[PDB]
């Protein structure tokens, strides 16, 4: 039994470095040598109570690539939770008596953690719990960063945009902070800054981090430029001034960008990255998404398969 | 025993004596801990002259020991408070409340979007010391606040 | 003023002493009337031995004098209470609560549609002695409520 | 200065039998001998933050018949109280510096009483305060009962419908209870029963009242059959079963009805009274509404005019 | 014919110090000696296409106080301009053939001005045009200021809150700038700072003005503390961060205030003046509103009556 067998993937905060590396090493193995029937007789629930394109499709595609079946919903408007008023607890109590695993994305934070208390030995994978965590997204980012930078330590990482409601940066920052000598450049408007708990944590580990008002400033030192979208669906009325993109990346802003540097971005983009960047060698958000298939195949394999992949 | 030596509050037989409670805090603890919901004798002194602090609140409850009534929690509202177990009119036990790793049930997560609200679950926060401003990390939403934002909800 | 007694209370000059408070009521008067929101020394005894009442609560507040209208408000929750005014250890005055006609800026109208809420005004109710309870009539919405249902704040 | 000069007209509970008789005595005088210039240089506010057809129009008409001017609003949607978030205390604070009296109808109970606390010496007249009281309506009703019945004492009055949320019946019962020998018959659903503070009040005065399940039971004893509409806009979600009219008066139900009996009804009706009743000699709800002019003219006259009408 | 006879009252920028004093002079005479029939056979249109409580009611009240009749609307939803798509020019082309004067408040800036190009010699009085001008509000303010300070020259005036959109402070500032040695203190959030045109105008006249981040700073020098509400209905999406009052005046903040000081505020307030302030001798916004009656009566008398009031 590998370390991740039958474990809940809820928060990066609960995962070790050995766990993350375990996932990436597995993704590479499966990417190199596919295993079409690894999960042959498994049925997995794909429960999206919140909108999604890349996460649900890649996850569901990953499952099929491993031979497992998928059931679920991509809108809590057809479930008895919305059309008949039901608690997440009751919904999980029943679904967990049907399936072998539950991948879930929820609008409220804590949903995945709440879910584990109601799914007796049926693994729960957090596909994002409203602005809090997004573990798998980080596994995919780790994989990609490694693929293009050759490593996960001693890197200059900049995260731009909505960092307060960005569940992706919360996980990513915590994960990269588990490795040695990484430096963070946070570029986001005041009203949407990086939560104190992430900063305090960085300090406790002696990790170096700094704030900046523009991308140009850090553009020549960054190995990874992680752009993000403003979480308009999680903003409070008194923050609607930030709904628009304050930081826009254009093909020209990359003239003095390191050769190796790669631009990433959990894809739902709304002009934070001008399409003219797509053509440059630095654009890497579409290949990033593609890495979702490998990171997620490895995760499912480790969670639902006791013996490590050969 | 303990007679009066210029200290107008020193007398009880077996029970708990919560001393050094900061002013305006003695009435809170009485409330949160539901300390008065009992048939036992309770003596309470508010705004007592404290050569120790300046002005302190003091509570004495007979035949009642607060070990499972969470000295844990008490560590939050009255950090400097001292708890003495009494017996035969004498202080057989004395201690300082120590900060817990967590607190369950009592509190309520400030986060209005936390899953904890609409669901069948008890609250829980991980306690952590910063600087005269204890931070609390919600078990579910994982967001963190100050005890002054959570306790004064 | 006491020496040849078995009571454990002593030494207080110039203040107010509310006695014969029925058990489980002393704490309600304390919170319901904001009696502990002061900088003055307070001494409370809950579940104290009582000759006739069996058990009783006791509140003492130094340098504070409840008026006739205030002492009468107590009649809503502690009719049997007895009030003594003190000074230089002398218990100059003694009185009893008498049910008032009104009780202002103390309780909150239970009516969710009562105008008194989101508005710059203080609550007020007409007090009417009824059988088994006391009826409170909101001066605004004119609905009557059981004093056992009307909250504080 | 007559007893009601410059006095607030908030609740029947606060007026005496003398006061009422005075209004009725005045209403009769003015009806017999109009006085077009009585309130000649007066400006009155007609403030309706809730719907009204009869009360507001009859009130404003009454003002004009006396020579006063009218300013106001028939919908709190154009006022700054709604379009800009404003307390009633502030609204009354400014309007009371413009006018000689304020006639107001408000959705929340207590509204009129609160107004008196913010209008220094400018009289406030309750045109209805969300299910609590309706003083003027009562004056109108008393005037009508005395006109058709010859008196206001020793009558058999039945009240059908929503007695819980019927501010008209709260005021009317309290006023009639200020007269000798009246007997009440309350016919209403259990969920919409007459308020306990009303019943207790009747018991205190030794007034006889009794409940009934239908109109047929009492039809032959009543002098006044006071019908009411179900106050749907005030009902709670758990009472919507009462929204429909449970008691419906039809022309045929008046066969064993006393010759003198009259059917009254504040006027918004929704099937409680069949239109085939309109033609019977007993139908008296329109001439009732008509009396609203004389009752209200008298009220304005006594409140704004020091010298009693000749 | 007095100087304002038949004149349009659009912007304070078009009135002279003479005109202002003329209005105040008349306002004082009418206050002391009312003239119930001065506008006996005049019909005035009160046209409000935008919300209003104080301005529309005091104007209409003033018209009745002078004996004039009123026609109009308080909502442009019933007019054929909204329910039938109509241009303001057309709406004015017709309304000006019905009445003797037009008092209007519109959501778009310039409406009043535009109106004058379509009301053949029918005078138009601006009751507020978007976030631009509010002429009669200023008149009421000058009256109030002269009443409480004894003069309109050499005063220390602070204006707090939304100054970018406050049509009241624009007018008031330009009007006070017509008098000698007045000193201004603007306390506003960067996003809602006093427009540049007002400042360049104060500069051109040598008027002294300073910006401040708190009321405490200026609280000792000011004679008039003019509070304003955030004009939420005019804010741009990117300014919603300011919708909440950034400066809240409480009764404790007035401990070091000059004895003669008066707190003013057009009125719909929303938490920027604690109600505990209302009890203090400095609160003067309700009285300020009371004077709206005298200021508007005078304005109407001077515009529609040829001979000066005795
Ligand atoms: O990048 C974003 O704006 C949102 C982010 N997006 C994704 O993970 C991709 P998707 O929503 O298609 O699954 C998330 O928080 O889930
Ligand atoms: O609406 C009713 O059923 C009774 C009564 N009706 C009236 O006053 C008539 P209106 O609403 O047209 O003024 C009321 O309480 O408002
Ligand atoms: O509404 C404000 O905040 C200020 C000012 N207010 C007024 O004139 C009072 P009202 O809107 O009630 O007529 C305005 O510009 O309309
Ligand atoms: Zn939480
Ligand atoms: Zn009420």
């Amino acid at each position: 039994a590998n370390p991740l067998y039958q474990k809940h993937i809820i928060s990066i905060n609960d995962l070790s470095r050995d766990d993350l590396n375990l996932v990436l090493a597995t993704a590479a193995k499966l990417k190199a040598n596919p295993q079409p029937e690894l999960l042959k007789h498994k049925v997995i629930a794909s429960c999206f109570f919140e909108a999604s394109t890349r996460t649900r499709l890649s996850f569901e595609t990953s499952m099929h690539r491993l031979g497992a079946s998928v059931v679920g919903f991509s809108d809590s408007a057809n479930t008895s939770l919305g059309k008949k008023g039901e608690t997440l607890a009751d919904t999980i109590s029943v679904i967990s008596t049907y399936v072998d695993a539950i991948v879930m994305r929820h609008p409220q934070e804590g949903a995945a953690r709440l879910a584990t208390e109601f799914s007796g030995n049926v693994p729960v994978l957090n596909a994002g719990d409203g602005s809090n965590q997004h573990p798998t997204q980080t596994l995919l980012d780790l994989f990609t960063i490694q693929e293009t930078q050759g490593r996960l330590d001693n890197l200059h990482v900049a995260m731009v945009g909505d960092l307060k409601y960005g569940r992706t940066v919360h996980s990513l920052t915590q994960a990269l902070a588990k490795f040695d000598g990484n430096r963070f450049y946070f570029i986001a408007p005041d009203a949407l800054a990086m939560p104190q708990y992430i900063l305090d944590m960085l300090d406790e580990k002696g990790i170096a981090w700094s704030l900046h008002s523009s991308i140009e400033e850090v553009m020549a030192e960054v190995d990874i430029l992680y752009m993000t979208r403003v979480q308009k669906e999680r903003l409070d009325p008194s923050e609607y001034a930030n709904v628009k993109a304050q930081f826009v990346l254009r093909a020209s802003d990359l003239h003095n960008a390191k050769a190796n540097m790669k631009v990433l971005h959990p894809l739902p983009r709304v002009d934070e990255i001008a399409t003219d960047v797509d053509k440059t060698p630095h654009a890497w958000y579409f290949q990033q998404a593609g890495n979702g298939i490998f990171a997620r195949q490895a995760l499912l394999a480790l969670v639902l398969n006791r013996d490590l992949v050969l | 025993m303990t007679h009066d030596n210029k200290l107008q509050v020193e007398a009880i037989k077996r029970g708990t004596v919560i001393d050094h409670i900061p002013a305006q805090i003695g009435f809170k603890l009485l409330s949160l801990f539901k300390l008065t919901e009992t048939d036992q004798r309770i003596t309470i002194g508010l705004n007592l002259p404290s050569g120790e602090m300046g002005r302190k609140d003091l509570i004495k409850i007979e035949n009642t020991f607060l070990s499972e009534d969470q000295v844990d929690q008490l560590a939050l509202y009255a950090p400097q408070a001292t708890v003495n177990r009494i017996d035969n009119y004498e202080v057989v036990g004395k201690s300082r409340p120590s900060l817990p790793e967590r607190i369950d049930n009592v509190l309520v997560c400030p986060n209005s979007n936390c899953i904890s609200h609409a669901e069948p679950v008890s609250s829980s926060f991980a306690v952590r010391k910063r600087a005269n401003d204890i931070a609390l990390k919600c078990k579910y939403c994982e967001k963190e606040f100050s005890h002054n934002v959570v306790l004064a909800n």
